[PDB]
C-alpha cells in the first residue's frame, strides 16, 4: 500500500519496504543490453555486446568496457548518462588511494568506496539514486582473479560468474549447470563459455563486431580490451 | 488552499500583492494636499475606547525636519519603513552637508518594497503619503506595498479610498492657498467618518516653505473646527 | 438550470441578469425603507452604503 | 501523473518523465544538422523569419565556443546561451592549466557532466537544449559530437536536431563522407535544408553555414555568405 | 431533499404547508410563533433567511455564577440537614450542569433511603458529588495557560 | 538555515497566524490593570492552585527593573522568552545611557521584536499579550499593553485573558475621576472588578500595588480578606 | 542542497512514531540471529546464505570485529549496515587518542545510539533499518547489548531477532539456564540457529564469532565444519 | 520539495497547539514516576515496565539519572530522546560550576532545560520532544524541592506530583491523604508503597517492578541513596502486615 | 493544472507555462515603439496616468550617455534590472576607460535574467525593454522578454495592443533609413496613435522621446519639448 509519500522519496511502507530503490533496480533494463562476467582460474572475462542502428554513427565511442586504471577494468549497464559518472567517481576514488596510501588499490576496496557513495543517494531523500550496474574486474596479489558487482542499492559481493544487464535469471541459470559440473577453466574455456551463454540466452550467432571481450590475465595484469581480429579467432575456434 | 507565494497568475497578476492592496481598505483614511504656499495633511484616529489615552496613537510621524508622512493599514508593519527613511536622510547629510530631497527618500524606501522570498518573507502591507518641501517646492508623493512610486497634487487614501477622491476633484484647483486647503480636508473628512469631529479624532501637520517644522497641535485645532 | 433546447430561437432569446449596486442603488434602496418609519431628518445613508461592500 | 513532478523521483517502471518531457521540447524546434568530411566539419542550421521581427543576423544559433570549436544549438534558445558559457568558461581554465588547446573529448564530457547534474536534484529542471560540437585537429583529425538533454554525448558523423530530425537523416546517409571535400559539403548541406521544412508553416527562412577545418587552419568561422553564394542557388535547381 | 418512496414524501409536503400556512398572508392575528432545536448548521436555510424569521437567539454557556441559585433550587424540596455543606461542592468542580445537580439531589436522596433515614447528611452529598459527577471529565488543558 | 515562509496573505485581506495567535490569548486567565496619581494597581484571577503543591514559582507578575512590572496572558512558556529578553535590554540600556530605563522604549523593545518575529520565515509567532506598567521619572504613572501582532497602546484600564470583554465593559460603565482619588478605593475597584470573572473567593485573586517610589509589593491574603470584606460591605448598603 | 531540514517523523494523533514503527518492520524480515552470554564469553551466530551457488562467502562478513576485544553482527538490512560499523570504527579511536585505553563496551552502546537517535530527530533522512548485537569482555564479566533504529539499548542474557525470533525467544527462555560455558553457548546457539534455517548447514550457511577474555575471536570455517558434527 | 514539509508550527485553526497536544496526550502511556516531600528528605517511585527474565540489570540506575552531585531525576517518555535531554541537562550543570565555583540551584537549572524545549517547538520545523521527567535536589536558599517538566517547556513547584496517566489515579489519593511537615523517611516511604499497590496493575508488588531512590543531607554531602534489594522486601512485608491488621476492624 | 504553479515542473507537452505566465505580464503595460536610422536611435513611449490629478508614470529612463531603455512590466523589476544596468556601465568605464558596446552588454542581461527561471523558489522577471544604444558600429534597437530572448531588430513595439504597431512599421521599413531626425521622429508617433481609441490622443502630457545618436548624447524629453515634436501632424481619418 502506499502511506505518506511511500511511492515518491525514499521512506519506508508498511511492509517494512521502499520503492524508490526497487523501481531503480528496473531502471537498469531500458537499456536493452546485457554484460556478462565470467572468472577462471588464471583470467577474468568481460563480454558484453553493443547495438548500432545506425550507419551515421561511430564503432569506437560505443563501448561500455571502460579502463578504470591500468590494472582495474569495468563494464557499465543502465543508462548510458548516469554510467558515465559512476565511473569519474571510479577513476577519481583510485587515484586518491595512490596519493594517501602510496599502493595500487584492491578492487574489493574499490566497491566499498562506490557503495557507500550509492547509499547516501538512497539515504537522502532530496536526490535521485542514480540508477546503474557496475561489475570490476582485477587481479590481486596472492588472491588470484577477482568479479565483483555494485548495485544502486549500494551493495556488493563476491563472485565466480555473474552476468547482468537485462537477462539475469536465464543467464545464471545457465551459468549454474555450467559451473557446478566442476569444468576445467583455463584461459580459452573460460572465453568460450563466455561466449557461448550469451549466445544461447539471446539466440543470435552473430558475427565478430558486436560483442567486445574486455580479459585480464595473472601473467599479464593490465586491462586489455581485445581487437576485431582476435574476437574472430576466438569465435571460430568454438564453432566445430 | 496552499499555492506558491511568488507565483504568476494564469492572468499575468500576482497572487499575494494583489491581496496586499486590499488590505489597504480596512485602514483609516488620510488625506493630503499639495499647494504652492505648502503641503498639509490629514488623518483621523478612529479612538476605540475612551480608556485608551488618544496621544499614544499617531499617523503623522516627521522623517527628518521637513518631511511628514501618513499610514494606512497595519502599524507595526509601517514602523519598519519609518524608522529605515529616517535613517537614510540621515547618512545623505552626513556624506553630503545637504538635505535628501523627498523624492529621493521615497526611491529609498521603495527599494524594499517587494525584496521579500525565501533567502536574501510577505510584502508590507501599508501605504503611505510622504510630504516635504525641498529645492523644487513642496511636494507630495504616494506610494504602496507593489512598489509603484508616484506623485498626486491631492491623494486620500484609506477606508474612504474611492468616496474622498471623487469629492476631492470636485473642488480643487491649481492656486489654491494653504488655509483654503486645511478647512477643504476636514469637510472631506466629516463626510466620510462616522464619528463626531473634535479634537481628539483628527491631527493636521502643515509645512511650509519658511515654518519648515511642521507643527500642530490641540487648542489651535479647535479654532480650525469652530470657524467652519 | 439552463437548458440548450431552451435556447433555440423560439423560446428563450434575449439574456437579461441582475447585478449589485454601486453606489447609489443601495442609497436608493436606504432612503425608500427609512420614510415609512419615523428617522431622524438630520442622518445620511451615503455612510451606510460604504459600510455595506456586498 | 504523481511521478511526473520532480526530477528526483521515479516512475512505477523505472524512468524519469522530466527528462522525457525536456527531449520533446527540443523536438519543437527549427532543423540543425551537421556534417563531416574527411578534413572539417560542416554546420548548418535552418534559421526562421516570422514577418520582419528582427535585424538580418539577429540571434544566430552558430556559436563559438573556443578558437577551433563550434556550436549548432536547437531548442530553448535561452538555456543555449548559458551552456555557450559554461562552454566558454571550461576551455579557458584548461588553456590556463594544462597550457594547450581543449580536445573535442574532453569538452564533450565536462559539458554533459553539467548537463547530467541538473537531472538529479528538485531545485532545478533539465535543459531543454541540444547541440553539436564540431573541431579540426592536425593530430586528431575532426570530430562532431552530440548532447542530448539527458547527457548521453558520443560520435557521428552526420546528426540532426529539431523537427525534421528522422526526415533529414535519411538522405544525409545516402551521401559519403571520405571522398568529398568540405567545399563540396557545403553545397550539399544548402540543399538537405531546402529540400526538408516545406514553405507551409513558415513561408521565409534563412540558412547559415558554418565551417571548421583544414581549408580555414583549423580556426572556426562562418563561410563567405554574401560572397559567392553559390549554397542557395545550387540547391534551388532541385525544382522537380 | 426528494426521494423516490413513500416514506420521505409525508416530511417535505407537511414541511412545505407549514411553511405555507405560516405565511398564507390573508389574515393571521398576531401570532407569535417560537422554535427551538439544538443545532442550526443541518438546519433549513430558507427559514433563516429574512422575509419569515428575523430573530436568532443564541443561549451561550454560563458560568459558576448561575449555578448557586440552580443549587439552592433543586436543594430546596427536600429533608436538607442542618449539617451539610453545598459551598464546597459548587467550589471544587467546575463543569456541571442543571441536569447533573438534580442528579446529584437525587442520588443524595437515595443514599438516605438505604440506611433506613429521613433527612440527608453531609457525606451524602460529598458522595454523591464524586460517584455521578465522574461521567464526563475529560478533556482540558490545565497548567499551560495564563 | 530555514526558509519557509509560514505568515501569508489571505484572498480576503486578512492574516493567518496572527488571528490564530490572538486565540491562544483569549484562552487565559483574565488579568487587570488600573493606574492613579501617585500608585498603579494591577491584578490577576483565575489562580487555580492545587492547594496541596507550591506556589511560588506559578508566580506570573514580574519586573523588568526596578521600575518596570510586569502582567501577561496567554500561554506561560511564550512568556517566559519574552520576559528575560526583556531584562537584558533593560539593563544593557542603562549600560549606555545612565538612566533607568522609561516604560515607553521598553514597549518598543518588545513590540518591534514581536512584530519581525512574525515577519520573519519558519518562525511560530508569539501567543502572550503583556500589560507594561511602571511609574518613569518626573512622576508619571503610565500603563501600556502588546498585543502578538506588535501593535502598542496606552490605557487607563486594560483587560485581558478569558471574558475581557465583559471586564472591559464593566470598566466601561465606571468612569469616575473619584475611584482614582483614594488608593484603597482603586485597589478595591480592582478586586471590584475581578470579582465579576472568577468565583472570587478571596483567594484566587493576586494584586500587586507600587507606589511610583519602591518596587512592587504582594499584599497578604489577610489583606485580600479585609479588602472583600469592605467591598461587601459598602455593596450592601444600596438599601 | 538547499537548506530544508524539515523533519519528516512527527508524531501521530494517538501518539507514536509511525516511521520508527515501520523501521522495525524491515528489521524482523531480516537474517536470523541468536546471541548468548554464558559467564566467560559470549557468543555471536549469524544465519549467513547465498541466493545462488554462484556468490564467494570469502567476501562479505558478518561478524565484525570493532577494536579488538567488542564483536558486532545485525539482524536489519545489508548496506544501512557498513554505515554504522564504519561510523563505530572511528568512534572508538577518539575514545583511544584522548584516553589511551581501550573503550568500554558500555561506552561505545551509549555513542552508538547517540548517533542512532539524534539521525531519526533531524530533517531530511530515513532511519536505519539495522538492529545490533554487541558484545564484549572488558573488565573480566562479559557484556551482551542490543540497538534498535529508535536508538534504544537494552542488556540482554541471551537474545534473537531477525525473523522467527519469537520461536528463538521461547526456545532460548528454556534451553539457557543461568550459567554455562563457552562450548555450551557455542553448541545452544547453533541449537537454535537453525529453528528456520534450510536442510543443509555446511561451514559456509553460519558464521560464528567469540569473545574470550584474551579478545575477540572470529571463527575461521575449518573450526566451524569440526563443531558442526554431532551439533544440537 | 514543500509539498512534504509536516507543518510542526503552525496554530490548530480552533487557535491552540495541534503538534505538542499529541505528545502530552502520549506521554500517559507506559511510564509512572513520582516524588513526595515535606521535611528532610525526598524519594522518588519508578516503575519497571517490562521486567523480562533474559536481562542483565548491571546498571544499577536504570531510570534515575544523577545528574549532578546535588541533584537527579526520573524520566518517563521516549527512551532515547532522554538520552539527549539527560547529556545535554549533565552539562548544563557543570558549565555553571566553571564560571562562578557554586553548585547550581535547583530552580535555575530546570528553567534552562526549558528554554531548550520550548525553542524546538516554535522555530526549525523539528519534532519535539516527548519526554516528561521529574526534579530532585538540594540547594542553600529553600533545601529539598521538587519539579515537574512538561514538552511543552512549563515547568513548576510541586510537592506530590507524578507523571504516568495510571498515576492520575494516584494524585487524588494525594489529595486525599498528604500531611504538611510531617513527612520522615518511613512514612513518606510507606505511602509510595501504598500508591504503588494500587495505582499500578501487577498483584502483590513484586519487588523486581519498583524502584525507589532518597536524597538526603548528612553532613555536607548531600548523599543520594539507591537501595537495591532486601529493603524494597521488607517494605512491602512491613507494608503487608500492616494492611493485615487494619483489616481486622472488618 | 497540477505542474502550471513551478517554474522547475515540465509539462507533459513540453511547455513551461511560469515563461508563458510572465509574457501575459509585458502585455499588460502601456504600449512603446523603438526604431532607428542610419545615425539615430529614438524610442517614443506612451504614459498612463492614474488619476487626473497624479502625475503620469515614467517609462524612457537614462542608463549611459549612450544607452538608454524603456519599460513595459512591473516596477519592482524595472529598477532591480535598471541598477544591474548602470552598474554595468560605469565599471568598464572604470576598468577599460571605455563604453560599452551595447551587444554585449544584452548579453549580460540575458544570463542574469537565466538563474531566476531554472531554480526553484525563484520567479522570472517579468518586465520588456526596448535598449536604444549607439557604439562605435552604429545605432542598434534590442527587444527582450521575460523569458530571456534578445533580439536584434530595427523597429519593434511591446505592451498593450502594440500588434497594431507592428503593421504600421513592416509597411514604412523602407523609409526608416533616408530620414534624419524630424522625419524620423514622426514615423514614430505615428505607431503609438494606431495604438489609441479613436477619441483620444497625444496631448503633451503622456508621451516622451528619447534619442542617441552619433553627435548625441541620450536625451529625454518630455512636456515642454514634445510640443517641437508635435506638429504638421494630421488626424487619424475614419
Amino acid at each position: 500500500s502506499s502511506a505518506g509519500f511511500d511511492r515518491h522519496i525514499t521512506i519506508f511502507s508498511p511492509e517494512g519496504r521502499l520503492y524508490q530503490v526497487e523501481y531503480a533496480f528496473k531502471a537498469i533494463n531500458q537499456g536493452g543490453l546485457t554484460s556478462v562476467a565470467v572468472r577462471g582460474k588464471d583470467c577474468a572475462v568481460i563480454v558484453t555486446q553493443k547495438k548500432v542502428p545506425d550507419k551515421l554513427l561511430d564503432s569506437s565511442t560505443v563501448t561500455h568496457l571502460f579502463k578504470i586504471t591500468e590494472n582495474i577494468g569495468c563494464v557499465m549497464t543502465g543508462m548510458t548518462a548516469d554510467s558515465r559518472s559512476q565511473v569519474q567517481r571510479a577513476r577519481y576514488e583510485a587515484a586518491n588511494w595512490k596519493y594517501k596510501y602510496g599502493y595500487e588499490i584492491p578492487v574489493d576496496m574499490l566497491c566499498k568506496r562506490i557503495a557507500d557513495i550509492s547509499q547516501v543517494y538512497t539515504q537522502n531523500a532530496e536526490m535521485r539514486p542514480l540508477g546503474c550496474c557496475m561489475i570490476l574486474i582485477g587481479i590481486d596479489e596472492e588472491q588470484g582473479p577477482q568479479v565483483y558487482k555494485c548495485d544502486p542499492a549500494g551493495y556488493y559481493c563476491g563472485f565466480k560468474a555473474t552476468a547482468a544487464g537485462v537477462k539475469q535469471t536465464e543467464s545464471t541459470s545457465f551459468l549454474e549447470k555450467k559451473v557446478k559440473k566442476k569444468f576445467d577453466w583455463t584461459f580459452e574455456q573460460t572465453v568460450e563459455t563466455a561466449i557461448t551463454c550469451l549466445s544461447t540466452v539471446l539466440s543470435i550467432d552473430f558475427k565478430p563486431s558486436e560483442i567486445e571481450v574486455g580479459v585480464v590475465t595473472v601473467e599479464n595484469p593490465k586491462f586489455r580490451i581485445l581487437t576485431e581480429a582476435e574476437i574472430d579467432a576466438h569465435l571460430v575456434a568454438l564453432a566445430e | 488552499y496552499d499555492r506558491g507565494v511568488n507565483t504568476f497568475s494564469p492572468e499575468g497578476r500576482l497572487f499575494q500583492v494583489e491581496y496586499a492592496i486590499e488590505a489597504i481598505k480596512l485602514g483609516s483614511t488620510a488625506i493630503g494636499i499639495q499647494t504652492s504656499e505648502g503641503v498639509c495633511l490629514a488623518v483621523e484616529k478612529r479612538i476605540t475606547s475612551p480608556l485608551m489615552e488618544p496621544s499614544s496613537i499617531e499617523k503623522i510621524v516627521e522623517i527628518d525636519a521637513h518631511i511628514g508622512c501618513a499610514m494606512s493599514g497595519l502599524i507595526a508593519d509601517a514602523k519598519t519603513l519609518i524608522d529605515k527613511a529616517r535613517v537614510e536622510t540621515q547618512n545623505h547629510w552626513f556624506t553630503y552637508n545637504e538635505t535628501m530631497t523627498v523624492e529621493s527618500v521615497t526611491q529609498a524606501v521603495s527599494n524594499l518594497a517587494l525584496q521579500f522570498g525565501e533567502e536574501d518573507s510577505r510584502p508590507f502591507g501599508v501605504a503611505l503619503l510622504f510630504g516635504g518641501v525641498d529645492e523644487k517646492g513642496p511636494q507630495l508623493f504616494h506610494m504602496d506595498p507593489s512598489g509603484t512610486f508616484v506623485q498626486c497634487d491631492a491623494r486620500a487614501i484609506g477606508s474612504a479610498s474611492e468616496g474622498a477622491q471623487s469629492s476631492l476633484q470636485e473642488v480643487y484647483h491649481k492656486s489654491m492657498t494653504l488655509k483654503e486647503a486645511i478647512k477643504s480636508s476636514l469637510i472631506i473628512l466629516k463626510q466620510v467618518m462616522e464619528e463626531k469631529l473634535n479634537a481628539t479624532n483628527i491631527e493636521l501637520a502643515t509645512v511650509q516653505p519658511g515654518q519648515n517644522f511642521h507643527m500642530f497641535t490641540k487648542e489651535e485645532l479647535e479654532e480650525v473646527i469652530k470657524d467652519i | 438550470t439552463l437548458d440548450p433546447a431552451l435556447m433555440r430561437p423560439g423560446r428563450l432569446d434575449r439574456k437579461i441578469e441582475f447585478s449589485l449596486p454601486d453606489l447609489e442603488g443601495r442609497t436608493h434602496i436606504f432612503k425608500i425603507h427609512a420614510r415609512s418609519m419615523s428617522v431622524e431628518r438630520d442622518i445620511r445613508f451615503e455612510l451606510l452604503a460604504r459600510l455595506c461592500p456586498n | 501523473t504523481g511521478y511526473d513532478l520532480s526530477a528526483s523521483t521515479f516512475s512505477p517502471d523505472g524512468r524519469v518523465f522530466q527528462v522525457e518531457y525536456a527531449m520533446k521540447a527540443v523536438e519543437n524546434s527549427s532543423t540543425a544538422i551537421g556534417i563531416r568530411c574527411k578534413d572539417g566539419v560542416v554546420f548548418g542550421v535552418e534559421k526562421l523569419v516570422l514577418s520582419k521581427l528582427y535585424e538580418e543576423g539577429s540571434n544566430k544559433r552558430l556559436f563559438n565556443v573556443d578558437r577551433h570549436v563550434g556550436m549548432a544549438v536547437a531548442g530553448l534558445l535561452a538555456d543555449a546561451r548559458s551552456l555557450a558559457d559554461i562552454a566558454r568558461e571550461e576551455a579557458s581554465n584548461f588553456r590556463s592549466n594544462f597550457g594547450y588547446n581543449i580536445p573535442l573529448k574532453h569538452l564533450a564530457d565536462r559539458v554533459a557532466m553539467y548537463v547530467h547534474a541538473y537531472t538529479l536534484y528538485s531545485a532545478v529542471r533539465p535543459f531543454g537544449c541540444s547541440f553539436m560540437l564540431g573541431s579540426y585537429s592536425v593530430n586528431d583529425g575532426a570530430q562532431l559530437y552530440m548532447i542530448d538533454p539527458s547527457g548521453v554525448s558520443y560520435g557521428y558523423w552526420g546528426c540532426a536536431i529539431g523537427k525534421a530530425r528522422q526526415a533529414a537523416k535519411t538522405e544525409i546517409e545516402k551521401l559519403q563522407m571520405k571522398e568529398m571535400t568540405c567545399r563540396d559539403i557545403v553545397k550539399e548541406v544548402a540543399k538537405i535544408i531546402y529540400i526538408v521544412h516545406d514553405e507551409v508553416k513558415d513561408k521565409a527562412f534563412e540558412l547559415e553555414l558554418s565551417w571548421v577545418g583544414e581549408l580555414t587552419n583549423g580556426r572556426h568561422e562562418i563561410v563567405p555568405k554574401d560572397i559567392r553564394e553559390e549554397a542557395e542557388k545550387y540547391a534551388k535547381e532541385s525544382l522537380k | 431533499y426528494d426521494s423516490n418512496s413513500g416514506g420521505e414524501r409525508e416530511i417535505q409536503r407537511t414541511m412545505l404547508e407549514l411553511l405555507n400556512q405560516l405565511d398564507g398572508f390573508d389574515s393571521r392575528g398576531d401570532v407569535k410563533v417560537i422554535m427551538a432545536t439544538n443545532r442550526i448548521e443541518t438546519l433549513d436555510p430558507a427559514l433563516i433567511r429574512p422575509g419569515r424569521i428575523d430573530r436568532k437567539i443564541e443561549f451561550p454557556l454560563p458560568d459558576e455564577k448561575t449555578k448557586k441559585r440552580i443549587f439552592q433550587i433543586h436543594t430546596s424540596r427536600m429533608t436538607l440537614a442542618d449539617d451539610v455543606t453545598l459551598d464546597d461542592l459548587i467550589m471544587a468542580k467546575d463543569d456541571l450542569s442543571g441536569a447533573d445537580i438534580k442528579a446529584i439531589c437525587t442520588e443524595a436522596g437515595l443514599m438516605a433511603l438505604r440506611e433506613r433515614r429521613m433527612k440527608v447528611t453531609n457525606e451524602d452529598f460529598k458522595k454523591s458529588k464524586e460517584n455521578v459527577l465522574y461521567k464526563k471529565q475529560e478533556g482540558t488543558p490545565e497548567g499551560l495557560y495564563l | 538555515s530555514y526558509d519557509r515562509a509560514i505568515t501569508v496573505f489571505s484572498p480576503d485581506g486578512h492574516l493567518f497566524q496572527v488571528e490564530y495567535a490572538q486565540e491562544a490569548v483569549k484562552k487565559g486567565s483574565t488579568a487587570v490593570g488600573v493606574r492613579g496619581r501617585d500608585i498603579v494597581v494591577l491584578g490577576v484571577e483565575k489562580k487555580s492552585v492545587a492547594k496541596l503543591q507550591d506556589e511560588r514559582t506559578v508566580r506570573k507578575i514580574c519586573a523588568l527593573d526596578d521600575n518596570v512590572c510586569m502582567a501577561f496572558a496567554g500561554l506561560t512558556a511564550d512568556a517566559r522568552i519574552v520576559i528575560n529578553r526583556a531584562r537584558v535590554e533593560c539593563q544593557s540600556h542603562r549600560l549606555t545611557v545612565e538612566d533607568p530605563v522609561t516604560v515607553e522604549y521598553i514597549t518598543r523593545y518588545i513590540a518591534s521584536l514581536k512584530q519581525r518575529y512574525t515577519q520573519s520565515n519558519g518562525r511560530r509567532p508569539f501567543g502572550i499579550s503583556a500589560l507594561i506598567v511602571g511609574f518613569d521619572f518626573d512622576g508619571t504613572p503610565r500603563l501600556y499593553q502588546t498585543d502578538p501582532s506588535g501593535t502598542y497602546h496606552a490605557w487607563k484600564a486594560n483587560a485581558i485573558g478569558r471574558g475581557a470583554k465583559s471586564v472591559r465593559e464593566f470598566l466601561e460603565k465606571n468612569y469616575t475621576d473619584e475611584a482614582i482619588e483614594t488608593d484603597d478605593l482603586t485597589i478595591k475597584l480592582v478586586i471590584k472588578a475581578l470579582l465579576e470573572v472568577v468565583q472570587s473567593g478571596g483567594k484566587n485573586i493576586e494584586l500587586a500595588v507600587m507606589r511610583r517610589d519602591q518596587s512592587l509589593k504582594i499584599l497578604n491574603p489577610e489583606e485580600i480578606e479585609k479588602y472583600v470584606a469592605e467591598i461587601e460591605k459598602e455593596k450592601e448598603e444600596n438599601e | 542542497e538547499r537548506g530544508y531540514s524539515f523533519s519528516l517523523t512527527t508524531f501521530s494523533p494517538s501518539g507514536k512514531l509511525v516511521q520508527i514503527e515501520y523501521a522495525l518492520a524491515a528489521v524482523a524480515g531480516g537474517a536470523p540471529s541468536v546471541g548468548i552470554k554464558a559467564a566467560n564469553g559470549v557468543v555471536l551466530a549469524t544465519e549467513k546464505k547465498q541466493k545462488s551457488i554462484l556468490y564467494d562467502e570469502r567476501s562479505v562478513h558478518k561478524v565484525e570485529p570493532i577494536t579488538k576485544h567488542i564483536g558486532l553482527v545485525y539482524s536489519g538490512m545489508g548496506p544501512d549496515y557498513r554505515v554504522l560499523v564504519h561510523r563505530a570504527r572511528k568512534l572508538a579511536q577518539q575514545y583511544y587518542l584522548v584516553y589511551q585505553e581501550p573503550i568500554p563496551t558500555a561506552q561505545l552502546v551509549q555513542r552508538v545510539a547517540s548517533v542512532m537517535q539524534e539521525y531519526t530527530q533531524s530533517g531530511g533522512v530515513r532511519p536505519f533499518g539495522v538492529s545490533l548485537l554487541i558484545c564484549g569482555w572488558n573488565e573480566g564479566r562479559p557484556y551482551l547489548f542490543q540497538s534498535d533504529p529508535s536508538g534504544a539499548y537494552f542488556a540482554w542474557k541471551a537474545t534473537a531477532m531477525g525473523k522467527n525470533y519469537v520461536n528463538g525467544k521461547t526456545f532460548l527462555e528454556k534451553r539457557y539456564n543461568e550459567d554455562l560455558e563457552l562450548e555450551d553457548a557455542i553448541h545452544t546457539a547453533i541449537l537454535t540457529l537453525k529453528e528456520s534455517f534450510e536442510g543443509q548447514m555446511t561451514e559456509d550457511n553460519i558464521e560464528v564469532g567469540i569473545c574470550n577474555e584474551a579478545g575477540f575471536r572470529r571463527l575461521t570455517p575449518t573450526e566451524v565444519k569440526d563443531y558442526l558434527a554431532a551439533i544440537a | 520539495s514543500r509539498r512534504y514539509d509536516s507543518r510542526t508550527t503552525i496554530f490548530s485553526p480552533e487557535g491552540r497547539l495541534y503538534q505538542v497536544e499529541y505528545a502530552m496526550e502520549a506521554i500517559g502511556h507506559a511510564g509512572t514516576c513520582l516524588g513526595i516531600l515535606a521535611n528532610d528528605g525526598v524519594l522518588l517511585a519508578a516503575e519497571r515496565r517490562n521486567i523480562h527474565k533474559l536481562l542483565d540489570e548491571v546498571f544499577f540506575s536504570e531510570k534515575i539519572y544523577k545528574l549532578n552531585e546535588d541533584m537527579a531525576c526520573s524520566v518517563a517518555g521516549i527512551t532515547s530522546d532522554a538520552n539527549v535531554l539527560t547529556n545535554e541537562l549533565r552539562l548544563i550543570a557543570q558549565r555553571y560550576l566553571l564560571q562562578y565555583q557554586e553548585p547550581i540551584p535547583c530552580e535555575q537549572l530546570v528553567t534552562a532545560l526549558c528554554d531548550i524545549k520550548q525553542a524546538y517547538t516554535q522555530f526549525g520545523g523539528k519534532r519535539p520532544f516527548g519526554v516528561s521527567l521529574l526534579y530532585i535536589g538540594w540547594d542553600k536558599h529553600y533545601g529539598f524541592q521538587l519539579y515537574q517538566s512538561d514538552p511543552s517547556g512549563n515547568y513548576g513547584g510541586w510537592k506530590a506530583t507524578c507523571i504516568g496517566n495510571n498515576s492520575a489515579a494516584a494524585v487524588s489519593m494525594l489529595k486525599q491523604d498528604y500531611k504538611e511537615g510531617e513527612m520522615t523517611l518511613k512514612s513518606a516511604l510507606a505511602l509510595a508503597i501504598k500508591v504503588l499497590n494500587k495505582t499500578m496493575d501487577v498483584s502483590k508488588l513484586s519487588a523486581e517492578k519498583v524502584e525507589i531512590a532518597t536524597l538526603t543531607r548528612e553532613n555536607g554531602k548531600t548523599v543520594i541513596r539507591v537501595l537495591k534489594q532486601k529493603e524494597v522486601e521488607q517494605l512491602i512485608k512491613k507494608h503487608e502486615e500492616e494492611e493485615a491488621k487494619a483489616e481486622r476492624e472488618k | 493544472n497540477q505542474y502550471d504553479n513551478d517554474v522547475t515542473v515540465w509539462s507533459p507537452q513540453g511547455r513551461i507555462h511560469q515563461i508563458e505566465y510572465a509574457m501575459e505580464a509585458v502585455k499588460q503595460g502601456s504600449a512603446t515603439v523603438g526604431l532607428k536610422s542610419k545615425t539615430h536611435a529614438v524610442l517614443v513611449a506612451l504614459k498612463r496616468a492614474q488619476s487626473e490629478l497624479a502625475a503620469h508614470q515614467k517609462k524612457i529612463l537614462h542608463v549611459d550617455n549612450h544607452i538608454g531603455i524603456s519599460i513595459a512590466g512591473l516596477t519592482a523589476d524595472a529598477r532591480l534590472l535598471c541598477n544591474f544596468m548602470r552598474q554595468e556601465c560605469l565599471d568598464s568605464r572604470f576598468v577599460f576607460d571605455r563604453p560599452l558596446p551595447v551587444s554585449r552588454l544584452v548579453s549580460l542581461i540575458g544570463s542574469k535574467t537565466q538563474i531566476p527561471t531554472q531554480r526553484y523558489g525563484r520567479r522570472p522577471y517579468g518586465v520588456g525593454l526596448l535598449i536604444a544604444g549607439y557604439d562605435d558600429m552604429g545605432p542598434h534597437i534590442f527587444q527582450t522578454c521575460p523569458s530571456a530572448n534578445y533580439f536584434d531588430c530595427r523597429a519593434m513595439s511591446i505592451g498593450a495592443r502594440s500588434q497594431s504597431a507592428r503593421t504600421y512599421l513592416e509597411r514604412h521599413m523602407s523609409e526608416f533609413m533616408e530620414c534624419n531626425l524630424n522625419e524620423l521622429v514622426k514615423h514614430g508617433l505615428r505607431a503609438l496613435r494606431e495604438t489609441l481609441p479613436a477619441e483620444q490622443d497625444l496631448t503633451t502630457k503622456n508621451v516622451s522621446i528619447g534619442i542617441v545618436g552619433k553627435d548625441l548624447e541620450f536625451t529625454i524629453y518630455d512636456d515642454d519639448d514634445v510640443s517641437p515634436f508635435l506638429e504638421g501632424l494630421e488626424e487619424r481619418p475614419q
